[PDB]
RNA sequence: GACUGCCUGUUUUUGCU
RNA sequence: AGAGAAAUCAAGGCAGUU
């Protein structure tokens, strides 16, 4: 196929050329991808001026569809500029040439590239203004989401989401499952036009864009949504204001001897520092029904111990963070309810979500508190999937 | 440093799978490490089932690859706990783990079906049971010789301990280098100083108060000249017909007659011969033109050579240290005239900015305040000012090509409404070089005026210029204008926004008191003006506002810098004490001396000390 | 001054403004560093004693002394050591949230730093080239130099990167073996990639072989050595100061301690130094629910902070708290090596102290003749002089502000106190004015028992709290926006007219939220703004760009081009493609062609970039502007030939070739960080198979396709 | 010496945190 | 000359001839 034969010739003349370059370590793109020997961020704004009206202003990569001449003009030069492998110069007027006469592209990369501008210009020109308000308004700033995102994801889950999106298969098992399966889908309908290896460097970063939920510091009058948060230049100021206009799980406790006792424990980070956060927990006997999506089951609860648990699900479909809920609404498992995870904590919320992480990251506890057997008829396996070939299922589970 | 005990292969694929230089006996788990991978690469040598190898090995391999094999076989890895080898003919998975005890039966994980040996050969009975004899007789051999190398090593301590242990982190500093380290500290890398924990109760000096406002200090000296680039306020335009500007220049070349009245020592009247030469070539059509003998003196051509050959001839025989004096100079009499000047009201709008989209009231709104401070600040002469400050930086600037060896015309030419032209005058670019940003390019500015002074101009050789029964006068001076100030001066109308600022603050509070946006209030503001609270009306405040900016922008040098840093505490002190408060100092606190030291030779830095020690210095 | 003090309307605190010389010629250092350098190193040992002798404080290692040694009265350099280790444990002994999360970072996020992290710093100091380089070279070529003398492959992390530098000391000797140019005099062209009517040339590029030597010694000076530079624009100061840079051997240190004080710093309540560390002293500020109380205001700054701050104080600082945090000993061995480095600094002096015989001027070094610094001669080691007592320098700035807020944790000290390493303010909140007095004089004090030496005159103390200044944000009730303060970022950046157009409207936009604009002034910047780079993009008046547009019959569509203006003020957030599109400015037919991906002119670039104001702190913004044909790269500067380090060229050409093969067989490392074990030839490989088999094709093409690759 | 040609206008020891 | 302020610019390198 053309593309592979020309990525071999490229590897090849890598090979040929820079054969010191290409023998260092893989993990120094990080450093070599930036290998430059330029200064053009070493204040910028005392040259432009003279900088732009200099004989030969511009760096062009060569190409075919760029002529010498046009209308009298040297458009390009025909010599490579110095430390550029791939680059040479050109004259100020090629945008504005290429502006005109210049090659098109398809309808449907123009819009993936103008997504997320598009989406931010719509917003603009979609909603109603009030009247503005003069008055002695007292701003505070207040950290809040500036742009609004397609769909809610933690800051950590970002690289994992982008790779399943772009490079689904160059991945592994953890990074998948810390992804964000309900996102990646939407990117990826509005982004496959421009997937594509002349086009990815651009993709990501529009793709995080429309993902990332960057915590600015902005002002505000009123408690501001994602919505208006981008906008608060202009509907919040010191004299005007314009009025513009566990997880997801269900529990279900059912049948339960005793509701759930509330254990407050207290972790003393000093003698006179101390944090207390309660747990809920179960006490006796109760039957709760959870659900999921397309799952569904309920499992006995025996005193904070996991009796038994079944579930229906679909073939081959992932059960981690659910069942990781339901040890979570029991206190079934530990650390993460009794001892800390070897750090004191600050607050319930960093907390839980440290509970979820470690716990997500490795499901050792689960299993050694659950139950496993030498056995096939058991439906789940040590990674916590529904039905599939593996070994030492996990025991004390049956089907419904 | 390999083992011979270990191939050169394995090795050189271990270098760099996890850091063998910053964990506790590195290298021992390195060399058990390699041990595992040569058992696993020991098996299956060779082996094979259906059409492919019978186990596959995933130990020190891209992870890439390895998810691509587990999806052919439809099976699911996590790279926390990845089995070492999988074998497809059995359709399980295994791990070398290498445990000195062998009496360790229990499985670390059901994942992956795991394998043991004990350290010298012998395997557990289902690691015997799921592999093949010539297998275990080729893991004796390589036991065993692993043995030796770790007998004669005495490794058998750290040996055992990685095979217990995961790894831990160290950093080891050696004994060469901590020498070197303490070569000029008392302590050691450790700091653990002999002396008991306490906070010593030091006695100190009283806090003073400020009962009154410091007094500045005036210099005494020869008044100060004009150090500007462009002449300021004593600058006028010539109209002329509507045309181009080559249109224009060729019309005033044709029909003017040059005389002198004035002819300063430093810039002698014969480099008229090169403004005349220069008006000449850029009415033809060429505003590049040729060297002339004159050109020299002009822009001061080879004139480095000539002053370092004067100063070798010129001898005294001591090398003493350099001691460079900067003369003091009291506050010149122009300053109170050029600020009354610049204040003045002109006929025509000279801010001709374009107008920003407006698709939001919001914007409406804060078009509308802009709008009305142009209608403010624009028909003044600041205003006209400011406009040929930009016209002649930009003119300067952008056809500077920063490398050239020929003379240069930039004409100061505008346009009025009317339409007829404005030659306020001509900037003429000499050979220049420059790439430091304290590097000069030579330049010979003509300049129309309006008033001769000769304590307001002494450098400035004063022309007689008769246009059209008209006589103006025409004022050439020798300056050398570095590229940073060419570019700060490109910039020239961003002084509007501080008067605008504080005009917008105004009307802005006005309106938020009244809920209501007037933009037509008129405030009466009082002030200190001639020593009594008088009042103004926001609208000449503003328009002299922007004449002091104006004149401060020009001549920013660092002592104007450093003055208004420490005049900023002094102007909150005097806010203080206005609110009837009380401020209080250090001991040694006088905030008057950081700013009597900027005082030097500025102008306007002694226009605003003389401001200052005008008003009242205690609030009482 | 008399017209920028209202007495009606509005207060000359909003006025403050007015006295910025801004928007004017920077002022600019002249001449020789060497002067200003010399000052600086002798200020500490004249501060040392009360009565100055500078022969005496000369032979001092530690700047430890008796409590009875300190100058209250006037600058006073060095520290008590008890009260350094009471005061580190007061500090410890609160803020206990602060010191686990510093332990949380020590043993989850130090263990996976990487030394990739140096390359996002900018001109180092290179022990090779004697020179300043870009950080990426620097960090290039001195891990090229610990592979080569260590004989092993440096690891990704940080910790790797500063074993294998304390364990290159251990040797005796070290070699480089670079390459050069033999005669960068003799450019030669190649006819190469392109033949077809259309020959496109490449300057080839001649090597040899440096074979440098380093003992022990030379290699320790150069790790000691700081080069020293000129603060060019400099705006707010009458003397020019002298910055300086650390080599590349220390600054994988630097890093981690400095890293160490960000998440300390980052959650005491007594810290300006974090980016979102500012806005809390509005929060203080608005805290006025004074009881009828003597609450007073002490806004101030400190003198002489790089100068009577002994490294060996924050040294004990800091091991004070790793070993009342619980780390191990090898902790404290890598939080130490920076500060010890520092102590036996070696400055890097000028061209010579400028002498003059009557008119004519010789640039001569320190030794040679008698001068002022007579006392400094001994110190001298070849062209660099040593000076132990003092930082020289501000490469650590939150580590001094750890220092100076530790300081504070007293019994006396009630009030609150904002610290960002000059600047400061406190609030005190007492009974009497007695009380007010003497807390303070303790505060004076105690910055004293460390070196932190407020400056007399440049603090103020008013009674009644409500006035003050803080990082030139002033205080009236609230604080008030300074448009001043950012008025030289409003002239249009140097890059291209996309992200040009981009960063001047999110500058505005930001002092906007701020509070630094309003409305009219906002609109006015706009409109300032968008004239500077119509002006700057040749599109004003008759131009060459007009010109070829005219004799084109190409119409202006964007505002780079001359078309009117699209950004309003209510839309400093909207790009300029989209924003013309929506608005019917912009057809599919030129949108297809300016967002075409095979634009030969475009320049891939990323959404963060560095912004500096006028050699101030450095910050990031966001560069949203879509990549059209307008988002170029200007041409490379041409001074590098004629000198024989233009060898450089050809290894970033080569890495740029390495990095185009990269990127397209790894569509992850855009997304994160390399972290494959193994070289670059082998992993790429290793992906050519795997992308080739991976594939949909004939078994026996597959297997040409590997045989063809080598 | 000067005198022919070539090169560079941020990379010449000079914008660090 | 001048710019300027605590000391610099007012062109600098290289190859050949000499
Ligand atoms: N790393 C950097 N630190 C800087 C820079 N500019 C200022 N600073 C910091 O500011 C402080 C330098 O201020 P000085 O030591 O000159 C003290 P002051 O401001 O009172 O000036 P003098 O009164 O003239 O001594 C010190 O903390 C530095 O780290 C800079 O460009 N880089």
């Amino acid at each position: 196929e053309c593309t592979l034969r020309a990525l071999v010739e490229e590897y090849n003349g890598a090979c040929k050329e820079a054969p010191k370059e290409m023998s260092k370590q893989f993990t120094d793109y990080n450093t070599f991808k930036r290998y430059t020997t330029s200064k053009k961020d070493h204040a910028p704004q005392m040259r432009l001026v003279y900088s732009v009206r200099k004989p030969w202003p511009i760096s062009m990569t060569p190409s075919k569809e760029i002529p010498l001449v046009f209308n009298g003009t040297k458009l390009k030069d025909t010599i490579l500029d110095l430390g550029e492998s791939k680059r040479t110069r050109a004259n100020i007027v090629v945008p504005d040439y290429w502006s005109k006469y210049g090659s098109q592209t398809s309808l449907e990369v123009v819009n993936a590239i103008l997504y997320a501008e598009d989406l931010k210009v719509q917003r603009f020109f979609s909603t109603e203004w009030g009247e503005i308000r003069y008055g002695r308004m007292l701003p505070f700033r207040k950290p809040v989401q500036a742009c609004p995102t397609i769909e809610e994801v933690n800051p950590a889950s970002i690289p994992h989401t982008l790779l399943q999106v772009f490079c689904p298969q160059y991945t592994t098992l953890d990074s998948k499952r810390k992804a964000h399966m309900g996102a990646v889908e939407k990117l990826k309908r509005v982004m496959e036009p421009i997937c594509k290896v002349q086009t990815q460097e651009s993709a990501v970063h529009i793709a995080r864009s429309l993902i990332d939920s960057n915590k600015k510091w902005l002002p505000t009058v009123v408690d501001h949504t994602p919505r208006t948060a981008e906008m608060a230049h202009f509907l919040c100021s010191k004299y005007h204001y314009v009025h513009t206009n566990i997880r997801s799980t269900k529990f279900s406790i059912l049948n339960s001897d005793h509701p759930r006792i509330e254990v407050k424990k207290v972790f003393s980070l000093s003698p006179d520092v101390q944090v207390t956060i309660p747990y809920r927990r179960f006490k006796g006997k109760a039957k709760v029904y959870f659900q999921n999506d397309q799952i569904q089951g309920y499992f006995s609860c025996t005193d904070r111990q996991i009796d038994e648990i079944k579930i229906s699900a679909p073939k081959n479909a992932p059960l981690l963070e659910p069942l990781l809920d339901i040890c979570y609404y029991g206190s079934f498992i530990e650390p993460g309810f009794e001892q800390t995870f070897g750090f004191y904590p600050a607050g319930k919320r960093e907390f839980v979500d440290s509970f979820f992480m470690h716990h997500s990251k490795d499901h050792k506890a689960f299993l050694i508190h659950m139950g496993l057997d030498k056995d096939l008829s058991l439906p789940l396996s040590p990674e916590l999937n529904w039905k599939e070939p593996a070994l030492s299922k996990v025991c004390r589970v049956t089907e419904l | 440093d390999r083992p011979d005990h270990i191939d050169s292969r394995v090795w050189e694929l271990s270098e760099t799978q996890e850091d063998w230089i910053t964990q506790v006996h590195g290298h021992v788990r390195r060399v058990v490490e390699c041990w595992k991978y040569t058992i696993c690469c020991l098996i299956s040598n060779m082996h094979t089932h259906r059409g492919a190898p019978q186990y596959d090995v995933f130990k020190w391999q891209d992870r890439s690859t390895i998810e691509w094999i587990c999806s052919k076989k439809k099976v699911q890895y996590p790279e926390r706990d990845t089995p070492d080898l999988y074998d497809n003919e059995r359709a399980v998975a295994y791990k070398v783990l290498l445990v000195s005890d062998l009496s360790d039966h229990s499985p670390t994980s059901g994942i992956y079906h795991d394998l043991a040996f004990n350290l010298e050969g012998e395997a557990e009975e289902s690691c015997a049971l799921v592999l093949r004899g010539s297998q275990l007789q080729d893991i004796k051999g390589f036991l065993c010789r692993a043995l030796e190398w770790v007998v004669s090593n005495n490794l058998t301590q750290e040996v055992v301990e990685t095979i217990s242990g995961e790894a831990k982190l160290q950093f080891s500093v050696g004994t060469t280098f901590r020498t070197l380290l303490k070569r000029d500290t008392d302590w050691d890398v450790i700091p653990t100083p002999r002396v008991e924990p306490n906070v010593p109760r030091i006695e100190g000096r009283r806090w003073t108060q400020m009962k009154k406002l410091p007094l500045l200090k005036e210099k005494e000296g020869p008044p100060s000249p004009w150090r500007a680039l462009l002449l300021g306020a004593d600058s006028e335009y010539i109209v002329c017909p509507p045309g181009t500007d080559q249109e224009a220049i060729s019309w005033i070349h044709s029909q003017s007659e040059i005389e002198c009245i004035r002819e300063s020592k430093s810039t002698p009247a014969s480099v008229i011969t090169c403004l005349t030469s220069s008006l000449q070539s850029f009415a033809e059509g060429n505003p590049v033109r040729s060297r002339i003998h004159e050109d020299i003196i002009a822009f001061g051509i080879n004139k480095k050579q000539e002053k370092k050959q004067s100063a070798s001839s010129s001898a005294s025989g001591e090398w003493k240290r350099a001691e460079y004096q900067v003369e003091e100079m009291s506050l010149p009499p122009w300053v109170e005239e050029e600020m009354v000047l610049l204040r003045s009201d002109q006929e025509d709008n000279w801010i001709e900015l374009e107008k920003n989209a407006i698709y939001t009231e919001v914007d409406g709104v804060a078009e509308g305040l802009v709008d009305k401070y142009i209608e403010i600040v624009g028909r003044t002469k600041v205003a006209s000012v400011i406009e040929k400050w930009q016209i002649a930086a930009t003119r300067t600037f952008s056809q500077l090509h920063t490398d050239r060896s020929r003379i240069t015309a930039c004409p100061i030419i505008t346009r009025d409404p009317s339409g007829n032209c404005q030659f306020w005058g001509m900037v003429l670019l000499g050979p220049h070089h420059v790439k430091r940003d304290t590097d000069n390019a030579p330049l010979l500015i003509a300049e129309i005026m309006g008033e001769d002074t000769e304590e307001k101009y002494p450098k400035h050789s004063v022309f007689s210029l008769k246009v059209e029964e008209k006589q103006f006068l025409l004022s050439l001076k020798i300056t050398s204008f570095s590229r940073n100030k060419l570019y700060t001066f490109s910039n020239i109308r961003r002084v509007l926004i501080q008067p605008a600022s504080i005009y917008s603050q105004v009307v802005l509070s006005r309106a938020a008191e009244n809920n209501s946006l007037n933009l037509e209030v008129n405030p009466e503001i009082q002030l200190y003006l001639e020593g009594a609270q008088r009042g103004m009306t926001l609208y000449q405040w503003v328009r002299m506002i922007l004449c002091l900016e104006f004149l401060m922008a020009i001549y920013n040098n660092p002592q104007m810098e450093g003055f208004l840093a420490n005049m900023r505490r002094l102007h909150m002190s005097r806010h203080a004490m206005m609110e009837r408060r009380q401020v209080f100092l250090p001991f040694g606190s006088r905030p008057e001396d950081k700013v009597n030291e900027c005082i030097i030779n500025n102008p306007i830095v002694a226009y605003l000390a003389k401001g200052w020690n005008s008003m009242p210095n205690v609030y009482y | 001054m008399n017209l920028f003090t209202p007495l009606s309307e509005i207060n000359p605190t909003t006025t403050q403004e007015l006295l910025y010389a801004y928007t004017g010629p920077a002022p600019v250092a002249y001449g020789t560093r060497t002067r200003a350098v010399l000052e600086n190193i002798i200020r500490p040992y004249q501060y040392f004693y009360k009565e100055p002798n500078v022969q005496r404080a000369l032979d001092i290692k530690t700047g430890c002394k008796e409590p009875e040694d300190i100058n209250v009265e006037g600058p006073s350099s060095g520290f008590h050591t008890a009260s350094v280790l009471k005061l580190a444990d007061n500090f410890f002994r609160k803020y206990r949230p602060a010191m686990e999360k510093l332990k949380y970072w020590i043993l989850v996020k130090l263990p996976k730093l990487k030394y990739a992290e140096l390359s996002k710093g900018r001109q180092t100091y290179s022990f090779i080239h004697k020179r300043n380089l870009p950080a990426p070279i620097a960090l290039e070529e001195t891990v090229e130099f610990l592979e080569q003398n260590l004989r092993r492959k440096i690891g990704p992390t940080l910790l790797s990167y500063c074993q294998a530098i304390a364990d290159v000391m251990e040797l005796d000797e070290t070699t480089y073996e670079g390459a050069r140019d033999p005669r960068p005099w003799d450019i030669q062209l190649e006819e190469i990639d392109s033949d077809e009517e259309d020959p496109l040339f490449r300057q080839v590029g001649r090597e040899e072989t440096y074979t440098i030597k380093f003992s022990r010694e030379e290699l320790w000076d150069q790790m000691r050595t700081l080069n020293t530079m000129w603060k060019h624009l400099e705006r707010g100061r009458l003397n020019r100061r002298t910055i300086a840079t650390p080599s590349m051997l220390i600054r994988g240190f630097v890093k981690i301690v400095e890293d160490a004080a960000k998440e300390i710093l980052e959650n005491v309540p007594t810290s300006g130094v974090p980016v979102g560390g500012e806005e809390k002293l509005a929060k203080l500020a608005s805290k006025q629910t004074f009881h009828t109380a003597v609450t007073g205001e002490l806004s101030g700054d400190q003198e002489k902070f790089n100068e009577c701050l002994d490294p060996d104080a924050m040294r004990l600082m800091w091991t004070v708290f790793l070993r009342k945090l619980g780390c191990p000993d090898w902790i404290m061995e890598l939080f130490n090596i920076p500060f010890m480095v520092f102590k036996s600094k070696l400055a890097d002096m000028g061209e010579g102290l400028v002498y003059t015989k009557g008119k004519l001027t010789d640039r001569k070094p320190l030794g040679e003749m008698p001068s002022e610094f007579d006392d400094l001669v001994r110190n001298v080691v070849g062209n660099s002089i040593s000076c132990r007592l003092g930082m020289f320098m501000g490469m650590y700035n939150l580590t001094s502000t750890l220092l100076a807020l530790i300081s504070i944790e007293r019994e006396e000290l009630t009030g609150s106190h904002v610290e960002s390493s000059d600047d400061f303010i406190h609030f005190f909140n007492c009974k009497t004015h007695e009380e007010m007095f003497k807390q303070a004089e303790t505060l004076r004090l105690t910055l004293k028992l460390v070196g932190i030496n407020m400056s007399p005159s440049k603090c103020i103390l008013i009674s009644p709290a409500g006035i003050g200044e803080f990082n030139s944000k002033f205080h009236h009730r609230d604080f008030v926006g300074n448009v001043a303060t950012e008025l030289p970022a409003l002239v249009p950046n140097g890059t291209n007219p996309m992200t040009d157009l981009a960063m001047g409207l999110n500058v505005i936009k930001h002092s906007v939220n701020t509070g630094q604009m309003n409305l009219c002034t906002g609109a006015l910047a706009m409109r300032i703004f968008n004239h500077a780079y119509k002006y700057a993009y040749m599109a004003l008046g008759v131009t060459r760009r007009t010109r070829f547009m005219e004799e084109n019959a190409i119409t202006p569509l964007l505002t780079n081009q001359g078309a009117s203006p699209v950004h309003s003020f209510s839309t400093m957030h909207l790009d300029e493609v989209a924003l013309r599109r929506h608005l019917g400015l912009l057809d599919e037919e030129t949108l297809r062609r300016i967002l075409n991906p095979n634009n030969p002119v475009t320049q891939k670039g990323d959404p963060s970039m560095f912004f500096r104001i006028e050699n101030k702190m450095p910050q990031i913004m966001e560069d949203y502007s879509v990549p059209s044909c307008f988002k170029y790269t200007l041409s490379r500067n041409r001074t590098i030939q004629d000198k024989p380090h233009k060898a450089l060229l050809n290894k970033e050409e080569r890495y740029q070739r390495v990095t185009s093969i990269i990127n397209k067989l790894f569509p992850e490392v855009l997304i994160q960080e390399a972290s494959a074990p193994g070289t670059v030839r082998e992993s790429l490989k290793r992906r050519l198979e795997l992308v080739v088999e991976r594939s949909d094709l004939d078994e026996e093409r597959k297997k040409r396709i590997l045989s063809r690759i080598f």
